[PDB]
RNA sequence: GAAUCAUCGAAUCUUUGAACGCACAUUGCGCCCGCCGGUAUUCCGGCGGGCAUGCCUGUUCGAGCGUCAUUU
RNA sequence: UUGACCUCGGAUCAGGUAGGAGGACCCGCUGAACUUAAGCAUAUCAAUAAGCGGAGGAAAAGAAACCAACAGGGAUUGCCCUAGUAACGGCGAGUGAAGCGGCAACAGCUCAAAUUUGAAAGCUGGCUUCGGCCCGCGUUGUAAUUUGGAGAGGAUGCUUU
C-alpha cells in the first residue's frame, strides 16, 4: 500500500524502540517526569527571575553611560549552562536544579540527577529543553539552576523547594532504581506467543 | 565538569547505560546512510578534546566503513579510510580530526571533525588559520592526521629508528652514494 | 557616534516632498485603457424635482415589488419638502463597493 | 474541566466583593462631588465572572449585559450610590460634545416594540417619540448634551451602545474621551 | 521547413489567466488582489478566449503578460516578504513571552492601527501611476468621494479609528484649500447626498458626501479591499494637498489645535497661514445657522464662496460667531423648522443652495420658511 | 497511546517489503574432545552481545540485530566435514 | 609622435577541452528574464542575460501524533 | 486553533568552494619479475620498477611517554665519523643500523581538561548617509586567564606600556 517517507518511518520506529526496549535506570528516571502544577509554579518563579535580554541589557548599559556623563546590589538571576550549573552544584551554591528531559546527547545529563542527589540540592526533570531555552532568551538549554533570590521571594523559594523535594522527589524516589519499558501491545503479545 | 563525567563514561563504555546508548545509536546509524552530516557530535567531550569548536565552519560527519580483512591486511586503518572517504565527499572542507563513535559486526563507525577554510570567522581565529593555510590540503590523503602519524610511526626512540624521519626518505638517505670532491 | 539615552516615553511622544520634483510629459501607451468616468448626476436624482419627473404610486409599488438589480435605474425620484425630511440612502456604501469592484474586477474594452 | 485554583480564586473574589459591598452599605453614600446633577457616560468592562445580587440588579436596570455596553446617565444621589456599588464592573466619566455626537451618529439604534432598528430616519425617530418635543436625531443629541425633562424617555428609546473591542487603547474625569475614540 | 505548434503560439503567449498569473507571481489571493489594485492592473478582454486558452470559460478572467511582468518587478514583493517575516518575528516574541522584544518588534512594524498612516510606502507606485498632477486631479473624483465616505463611516477592524480620523483631517484640509482658493463652482444635493464640483487648474472635480446619519452596512461587503482603497486615497490626497498648498504658497500641513478640535471646532480647528463672482456672492454678509441646519455643508459652501462671518448654535460646534440670536449683527439666519427679529432675515438651506447655484441672489421672499419650496434644478 | 496500531502498520509494511523483495559444530567438537569444559563454555558465552533483548522488540529490528550480531569464531576442517555429513540427506 | 620597437599596470578574447541547459558525428534541440527588425498584442528570425554537480555559511519555503505547552 | 524546539528536505535565493594540469624534488597506499647464490625454492633484487591518491617552493619531521648510566645530555633536520661495529641471516649468497663526538642552523608555542557567573564581555551575514542599526550562530559553551621542568587565587611592593 502507501509508502511513508524514510525519515518519518525512522522517527516513528525510534519512538517504538524507546517505548519497547528495557530501559536502564538513568533513562528510566529521565522518563519519569514531574507534574503540571509543580512545573507551572517553578515556571512562575523562574519567569520572575528570567535573565535580562540583550535589548534591555544594552539599554541599561547606555543608562549607566549617560549617568556617567551627567549604588546597586548583586544581580540575582537564573543560572544556565551545563558546565556552569554542574560546577555550581559541586560547590553547593545551587538551591534548586531543573533538568530538560529531552537532551539528544543523553549522556550530557545521565550523571546530573545522581550528582544532585549526592550533593543534596533538590532536583527535578521537566519537559522541554525548549522551555529551558525560553526561560533563558535562547533556543534551548540543558539545565537550569536557582542559586539565590531576593528577599521578597525567600518564602516562595523555600516553599517550592519543599514542595518539589517531597511531592516529586519521594514519589519518583520510591521507584527509580528499576528498569522501564514493558509496554508490549496486542500484536507484540501474539508475536511473542507464536515465537 | 560535565566533560570530565563524559570522559569517565567513555572510559567505562562497556557499562550498561553506555551499551544501551551505543546499541540504539548503532541501529540509527545502520538506518541512515554510509556518510551523513552531524551538526552536533555524539561524544562532545571527545570532539572538544580533539578540537571541535562551537563555531560556524566546524561540522561533524559520521561514516560507516566495512571492517575485517582485505590474509593480506589493509595497512591503512579504517579511521584513515573513513577520513579519505569524507575528503572525496566534501573536498571543500579540511579534515581537522576523527574519532571512533561506534562499531558493529559488519561496520565500524567514525565521526570526523571538519573545518571550513573559506569562512572569515575561521580566517580570523588565529588558532585555525593554520589549517586555513594551503599546505594542509588533503591531510587525510597525505596521512597527516593522527591515524596517519600512528601508521607512519612518527615517534621518538630506538623503537622508531627507521620511521621517525620518514621511511622512504630514510631509505634514500641510507642508500645514496655520496662522493665528495676530495676523496 | 552614539545618541545619548532617551527613555521610552520620549521615544513614544516623538514617534513631505513634492511628487513631481522633475516632471516631463510622457506619451500615453495605447495598451492602457482608462476606466470610463461615472455619468454626471442627472435631473432625476434631485430630491425636489419638477412634478413631471414624479412617478405614479402604482409604478412605485411595482418598482418595490421588482427584485434588486432587475431595474434599469437603481433609483426613482421622490419629492421632499425640506432637507431634514430627506433620509440617508441605504445603499451608498454598497454602491461604493460595487464601483470599486467594477474598477478592479471588471475587464475594460476599448 | 475546572480546577481548584479557579475555585479558590473565585471564592476569594466573591468574599472580598461582599466585604467591600458591606463596607459601602454601612458607610454613608456621600461622594466628594457637588450636589449638582451631572452627565456621565458609563461603559462596562468584564471584571469578574460572577456578580453579587445587588450589582446584578443594578446592571439589569442599566441594561449592560451584552459585551462592551455603554450608556449615558444622570449624576445624582441614587445614581451615584448605584455606580459606587457597581464600581468594579463599570468605567465612567464626563462625555464630550463631539464624543456624544460621534457616538450617536456612528452607532445609533431605536427601541420600538422590543426591536432594535438603526436611527436611519428622523421619520422613524418621530414615529417613535413624536410629541415629547423631539424633532430629530440632532434634537436627541442636544437633549442628551443639555439634559431636559425628556432625558429619561430619550435614554429608554436609544439602544445601549455596543462599542468595538479595543486592541490596547476607578474614576477619571476626562480620559473617557480617549477611550470612546479608542473603542469607536 | 519547421513544424510549429498552435497552442504555444499567439494569444496564449500574449494573455495569461488569473490562476496562471497568481501561480507565476507566487502570492496568495488577497495579497495578489492588493498588489494588482496597487499597480492599477485590470484584466481586459482578449479577442479570442479559446485561442488564449483552449480550456477556458466566459467566467474566467485573463491578465496582461507585461502587467504581470511589472508586478514581478515591483519591490513591494520584497517588502511583502520582509513584512511577513516580521509578523513571524512578533509571533515568535508573543509565544516566548518576551513582551519587551515584542514591543520593539511592533515599533519596527509601524502598524497602521496606532500609525494612522499607510503601513507601506506607495510614493513610487503613485508616481508611476500618475505621470501628471493633472491625472492626480482627474482621479481626485473617486479619491475625495471615497475618503469623505470614510470620514462619515465608523471604524472597524480593517479601518481603525485613528486612520479614519486622519482621513477626516485630510478632508478638512482639502475643504480649507477650497474655501481659500474659491475653487468650488457647483453644488447639487439629492437623496444620495451632496455632489460638489470644483474647478482646479482647469480640471473639474466631482465628489459626493452622504448626509450625517447612521448608515447601515448590512450585506456582504469586504473591508480589506475597501481599507486598501482607504490607504490609496489617503496617501493620494495627502500628496495632492501638499502640492496644492505649495502652489498657493500656504504652508503644509496646516496646524490644528487639539483642545478646540475635541470641543468640536471641526473646520474651525485648523489654522492656515498664507506664508511659511464667488467672493462677490456674500462678499459682505453675516450668516447664522440654526440647530437643524446642516452645519458642515453650510459652513463649507459659505467659506468657499467668501461669506466673511458665519455663526451657529453652541451644540453644533465650537469656535464660532456669537451664538445669541438676539445679536443684531446676524443679517440672515438659516432656519428649517415646522425670535422673529425684524432685522434678521429667515431663509432656508434650499435658499442658500439655489442662490449659490444661480449666482443671482434668488428671492428670499420666494424661499421663505413656512411655504412650499419651488423645485430646484440640477446644474449638470 | 499503546502504539499497537502503529506497530501493526510498521510490521505489515515490513512484511510487504519482504514479499516484494560450522561454528556450532566447532563448539560441539571442542566440548566433546578434552579441550573446553562447561566453565570455559559459559566464559566464552559471556560475549559483547550478552543480555540481548529478544522478546519485546519489533520483528524487523530483531532481524537486523540478528543479521549484525554474528561473532567470528575459528572453524575447523573436521567441523566442516561433520556439518557436511550431517546436512547430506538420503 | 613612425616602428614587424621596448616596456606593459588597461581592454578584446571564436568552437572545443576539468567543460558546465540537452544532445555532440547536427554550427542541431530545449526552458526563464529582456530587446531588436520585418504586415506585428499574436507570425517569423536574430541578439543580450541565464539555466552542471557535491559541499560550507546565511535567507526563504515545506514536512514530520518526534516533541512542548496554551482555561486567568 | 496558535506558537515554539528538534530533525529531514526543496529554491535557476546570496556569498564561496572541488575537479583538471604539472609531478625533477616531497607525503602516503599498492606492489612485481629478471638476476645472484655458476642448478633453485628462503633470501636477494626491493620495502625498488609500473599503477593509485595528495601539496609546496620546498615538502616532510619537530619541541621527548627521548638519549642515556653520565662529573650528564636536552625539539626537529643535513654532513663527517661511529661502520661494514652491534645485530640478523639456506650463518652461503649476504643484509645491516643507532647512541656519543666535530659541525651547519637554531625559536618556541596553541588547546581539552576551571564558574565571566557582579552581568556571551564572542562571532556570521545585509543595510547603510560608512557612523552604527538589525538578523542570525551560540550556554549541548563563543571571548579573557591557563597547559605539569607549569599555573591559579589573595596579600604585597617594585617595574613596563
Amino acid at each position: 500500500m502507501v509508502k511513508w517517507p524514510e525519515y518519518i518511518r525512522l522517527q516513528r520506529q525510534k519512538k517504538i524502540l524507546r517505548m519497547r526496549l528495557k530501559v536502564p535506570p538513568a533513562i528510566a528516571q529521565f522518563q519519569y517526569t514531574l507534574d503540571k502544577n509543580l512545573a507551572a509554579q517553578a515556571f512562575k518563579l523562574l519567569n520572575k527571575y528570567r535573565p535580562e535580554t540583550k535589548q534591555e541589557k544594552k539599554e541599561r548599559l547606555l543608562r549607566e553611560a549617560t549617568a556617567i556623563k551627567e549604588v546597586s546590589k548583586k544581580p540575582y538571576t537564573v543560572k544556565y549552562g551545563l558546565n556552569h550549573v554542574v560546577g555550581l552544584i559541586e560547590n553547593k551554591k545551587a538551591s534548586l536544579v531543573l533538568i530538560a528531559n529531552d537532551v539528544d546527547p543523553i549522556e550530557l545529563v545521565v550523571f546530573l540527577p545522581a550528582l544532585c542527589r549526592k550533593m543534596g540540592i533538590p532536583y527535578a526533570i521537566i519537559k522541554g529543553k525548549a522551555r529551558l531555552g525560553t526561560l533563558v532568551h535562547k533556543k534551548t538549554a540543558a539545565v537550569v539552576a536557582i542559586t539565590e533570590v531576593r528577599s521578597e521571594d525567600k518564602n516562595e523559594l523555600a516553599k517550592l523547594i519543599s514542595a518539589v523535594k517531597e511531592g516529586y522527589l519521594e514519589k519518583v524516589e520510591d521507584t527509580r532504581k528499576r528498569w522501564g519499558g514493558g509496554i508490549m501491545g496486542f500484536k507484540a503479545q501474539k508475536r511473542e506467543e507464536k515465537r | 565538569g560535565a566533560l570530565k563525567y563524559l570522559e569517565e563514561l567513555s572510559k567505562k563504555k562497556q557499562s550498561d547505560v553506555v551499551r544501551f546508548l551505543l546499541r540504539v545509536r548503532c541501529w540509527e546509524y545502520r538506518q541512515l546512510n554510509v556518510i551523513h552530516r552531524a551538526s552536533r557530535p555524539s561524544r562532545p567531550d571527545k570532539a572538544r578534546r580533539l578540537g571541535y569548536k562551537a563555531k560556524q565552519g566546524y561540522v561533524i560527519y559520521r561514516v560507516r566503513v566495512r571492517r575485517g580483512g582485505r590474509q593480506l591486511k589493509y595497512q591503512r586503518s579504517l579511521r584513515a579510510t573513513a577520513e579519505e572517504r569524507v575528503g572525496r565527499r566534501c573536498s571543500n572542507l579540511r579534515v581537522l580530526n576523527s574519532y571512533w563513535v561506534n562499531q558493529d559486526s559488519t561496520y565500524k563507525y567514525y565521526e570526523v571533525i571538519l573545518v571550513d577554510p573559506n569562512h572569515k570567522a575561521i580566517r580570523r581565529d588565529p588558532r585555525i588559520n593554520w589549517i586555513c593555510n594551503p599546505v594542509h590540503k588533503h591531510r587525510e590523503c597525505r596521512g597527516l592526521t593522527s591515524t596517519g602519524k600512528k601508521s607512519r610511526g612518527l615517534n621518538k626512540g630506538h623503537r622508531f629508528n627507521k620511521t621517525r624521519a620518514g621511511r622512504r626518505k630514510t631509505w634514500k638517505r641510507h642508500n645514496t652514494l655520496s662522493l665528495w670532491r676530495y676523496r | 557616534r552614539i545618541l545619548p539615552y532617551k527613555p521610552p516615553e520620549e521615544r513614544e511622544r516623538e514617534e513631505f516632498y513634492d511628487l513631481w520634483q522633475n516632471e516631463e510629459p510622457q506619451p500615453p501607451n495605447p495598451m492602457h485603457i482608462p476606466a470610463p468616468k461615472l455619468p454626471p448626476p442627472g435631473y432625476d436624482l434631485s430630491y425636489n424635482p419638477p412634478p413631471e419627473y414624479l412617478p405614479t404610486k402604482e409604478e412605485r409599488e411595482e418598482w418595490e415589488k421588482m427584485d434588486p438589480e432587475d431595474r434599469e435605474k437603481d433609483y426613482l425620484p421622490t419629492k421632499y419638502d425640506s432637507l431634514r425630511k430627506v433620509p440617508a440612502w441605504g445603499n451608498f456604501v454598497k454602491e461604493r463597493f460595487e464601483r470599486c469592484m467594477d474598477l478592479y474586477l471588471a475587464p475594460r474594452v476599448r | 474541566f475546572k480546577r481548584a485554583e479557579k475555585y479558590v480564586k473565585e471564592y476569594r473574589e466573591q468574599e472580598r466583593e461582599k466585604i467591600r459591598l458591606a463596607r459601602i452599605a454601612k458607610q454613608q453614600g456621600s461622594f466628594h462631588i457637588p450636589a449638582e446633577a451631572k452627565l456621565v457616560f458609563v461603559i462596562r468592562i468584564k471584571g469578574i465572572n460572577k456578580i453579587p445580587p445587588k450589582p446584578r440588579k443594578i446592571l439589569q436596570l442599566l441594561r449592560l449585559r451584552q459585551i462592551n455596553n455603554g450608556v449615558f446617565v444622570k449624576v445624582t444621589k441614587a445614581t451615584a450610590e448605584m455606580i459606587k456599588i457597581v464600581e468594579p464592573w463599570v468605567a465612567y466619566g464626563y462625555p464630550n460634545l463631539k464624543s456624544v455626537r460621534e457616538l450617536i451618529y456612528k452607532r445609533g439604534y431605536g427601541k420600538v416594540n422590543g426591536q432594535r432598528i438603526p436611527l436611519t430616519d428622523n421619520a422613524i425617530i418621530e414615529e417613535n417619540l413624536g410629541k415629547y418635543g423631539i424633532i430629530c436625531i440632532e434634537d436627541l443629541i442636544h437633549e442628551i448634551f443639555t439634559v431636559g425633562p425628556n432625558f429619561k424617555q430619550a435614554a429608554n428609546f436609544l439602544w445601549p451602545f455596543k462599542l468595538s473591542n479595543p486592541n490596547g487603547g476607578g474614576n477619571r474625569e476626562e480620559h473617557i474621551n480617549a477611550l470612546i475614540r479608542a473603542m469607536n | 521547413g519547421k513544424a510549429k505548434k498552435k497552442g504555444k503560439s499567439g494569444a496564449a503567449r500574449n494573455y495569461m489567466t488569473r490562476t496562471q498569473a497568481v501561480k507565476k507571481l507566487q502570492l496568495s489571493l488577497p495579497d495578489f488582489r492588493k498588489l494588482c489594485i496597487w499597480k492599477g492592473i485590470y484584466p481586459r478582454e482578449p479577442r479570442d478566449r479559446r485561442k488564449v486558452n483552449k480550456s477556458a470559460t466566459a467566467s474566467t478572467t485573463f491578465y496582461y503578460t507585461k502587467d504581470i511582468q511589472y508586478l514581478l518587478h515591483e519591490p513591494l514583493l520584497q517588502k511583502f516578504r520582509e513584512q511577513k517575516a516580521l509578523e513571524k518575528k512578533i509571533s515568535r516574541a508573543l509565544g516566548r513571552g518576551d513582551v519587551s522584544n515584542a514591543a520593539r518588534l511592533e515599533r519596527n512594524a509601524n502598524l497602521p492601527e496606532k500609525t494612522g498612516k499607510p503601513r507601506y510606502t506607495l510614493n513610487h507606485i503613485i508616481r508611476e501611476r500618475y505621470p501628471t498632477f493633472q491625472d492626480a486631479l482627474r482621479d481626485l473624483d473617486d479619491c475625495l468621494s471615497m475618503l469623505f465616505l470614510f470620514a462619515n463611516l465608523p471604524s472597524t477592524t480593517a479601518v481603525p479609528a485613528k486612520m479614519i480620523a486622519r482621513c477626516e483631517r485630510l478632508c478638512h484640509e482639502f475643504q480649507h484649500y477650497l474655501i481659500v482658493t474659491h475653487s468650488l463652482r457647483k453644488s447639487f444635493l439629492s437623496i444620495k447626498g451632496i455632489y460638489y464640483q470644483a474647478n482646479i487648474q482647469g480640471e473639474d472635480i466631482l465628489w459626493l458626501v452622504p448626509y450625517k446619519f447612521n448608515q447601515r452596512i448590512v450585506g456582504d461587503v469586504d473591508f480589506r479591499i475597501m481599507g486598501t482603497f482607504v490607504e490609496f486615497y489617503m496617501t493620494l490626497l495627502g500628496f495632492v494637498n501638499y502640492r496644492l498648498y505649495t502652489s498657493i504658497g500656504l504652508k503644509y500641513p496646516p496646524k490644528f489645535d487639539q483642545v478646540k478640535d475635541d470641543q468640536g471646532a471641526e473646520l474651525a480647528a485648523f489654522s492656515l497661514e498664507g506664508l511659511n463672482d464667488p467672493s462677490q456672492l456674500f462678499a459682505n454678509f453675516t450668516f447664522f445657522l440654526s440647530r437643524e441646519t446642516p452645519r458642515q455643508p453650510l459652513e463649507f459652501i459659505l467659506r468657499a464662496f467668501g461669506c466673511k462671518r458665519i455663526g451657529w448654535d453652541a451644540v453644533l460646534g465650537e469656535g464660532a460667531f456669537t451664538t445669541d440670536e438676539s445679536d443684531p449683527r446676524i443679517t440672515h439666519q438659516i432656519i428649517d423648522r415646522p425670535g422673529r427679529y425684524p432685522g434678521r432675515i429667515y431663509v432656508q438651506p434650499q435658499w442658500v443652495w439655489d442662490s449659490i447655484n444661480d449666482e443671482e441672489l434668488k428671492p428670499p421672499e420666494l424661499y421663505a420658511p413656512g411655504a412650499q419650496l419651488p423645485p430646484h434644478l440640477s446644474p449638470f | 497511546e499503546d502504539g499497537d496500531q502503529l506497530e501493526r502498520e510498521l510490521d505489515a509494511m515490513y512484511e510487504h517489503y519482504k514479499e516484494r523483495k560450522a561454528e556450532a559444530m566447532t563448539l560441539a567438537h571442542q566440548l566433546a574432545t578434552g579441550e573446553k569444559t562447561k566453565a570455559d563454555l559459559i566464559d566464552e558465552g559471556y560475549n559483547k552481545y550478552a543480555f540481548k533483548q529478544k522478546e519485546g522488540l519489533p520483528d524487523w529490528f530483531l532481524e537486523d540485530e540478528a543479521k549484525h550480531d554474528k561473532p567470528i569464531k575459528p572453524i575447523t576442517k573436521e567441523a566442516a566435514q561433520a556439518i557436511k555429513e550431517k546436512l547430506r540427506a538420503l
